[PDB]
């Protein structure tokens, strides 16, 4: 058990990019997906200024260099969690992409909550689901805002319950409590599809690498 | 002297006009039934945010 854990769990933590997530994307791919388009300058959020490249005719432009760095970190974290077999829950209240996100979750073997987030799903989880339920080990927000342009209550609840949160934060979002913010465009279908594909690929790579490493260790 | 026999035309006009008034009440009610309820639903969908978030 000791050696197994030491060589399985802690081995990947010794490498900058163990799962090679940087190859999954490039600044050009994000640009082509339009990850760099934000809302009007009037909708801008005070905490999203550091990630905004500028304002092109009252339209904010998200610094895709910072997006690339943040996306690297978020994808690496997600890959490591999937490798460690944690529960990854995808949250998004964008009804335009509810179906897509649910399908991505089902395909990648993780969970999704794209519906009306009932109060207490995380803070009252033991009562709602059962005393032995296992809460998600990572929450990935494809849209950190609810359908009234307020932060998803899941963000606050995840911070409360100490569940790390990856999250795509647009120029009108509040990245303060999101553990791994990925400044980007969460409203374009192209951008949302790119995010879904990236997270799906990273999680699948992590799971398959976990299986491969386990087989390598157990066969010897 | 309130003899309807020779006031028939005016009396028929009055009766028809009253019937038309009731019909107009009915049609106006059904027509009334943007509505404040729908407009309040729309405003709820896009509420005023006088605070920060
Ligand atoms: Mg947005």
């Amino acid at each position: 058990s000791t050696d197994f854990n030491d060589k399985i769990l802690n081995e990947p933590l010794k490498h900058s990019d163990f799962f090679n997530v940087k190859e999954l994307f490039s600044v050009r791919s994000l640009f082509d997906a339009r990850v760099h388009l934000g809302h009007k300058a009037g909708c801008r959020h005070r905490f999203m200024e550091p990630y905004i490249f500028g304002s092109r005719l009252d339209h904010d432009i998200i610094d895709l260099e910072q997006t690339a760095t943040h996306l690297q970190l978020a994808l690496n974290f997600t890959a490591h969690m999937a490798y460690r077999k944690g529960i990854i829950l995808f949250i998004s209240r964008n009804r335009q992409f509810s179906y897509l996100i649910e399908n991505m979750a089902r395909d990648c073997g993780e969970y999704a909550h794209t519906r009306y987030f009932r109060g207490g799903m995380l803070t009252n989880a033991r009562l709602l689901f059962g005393p032995t339920v296992r809460l998600p080990d990572l929450i990935i927000f494809l849209h950190t805002l609810n359908n009234i342009f307020e932060p998803h209550v899941a963000v606050r609840d995840a911070a409360k319950m100490n569940i790390p949160t990856v999250g795509i934060v647009d120029t009108n979002c509040n990245p303060c409590l999101i553990t791994y913010p990925v400044p980007g465009n969460d409203d374009s279908p192209l951008a949302v599809h790119l995010y879904c594909r990236l997270f799906q690929t990273a999680i699948t790579r992590a799971k398959e690498k976990r299986q491969q490493v386990e087989a390598l260790y157990r066969l010897q | 002297e309130f003899r309807d026999d020779a006031c028939r035309k005016e009396i028929q006009g009055f009766l028809d006009c009253a019937a038309r008034a009731q019909e107009a009440r009915k049609m106006r009610s059904i027509q009334e039934t943007l509505l404040p309820n729908k407009l309040n639903k729309l405003l709820q969908r896009f509420p005023n945010k006088p605070y920060l978030s």
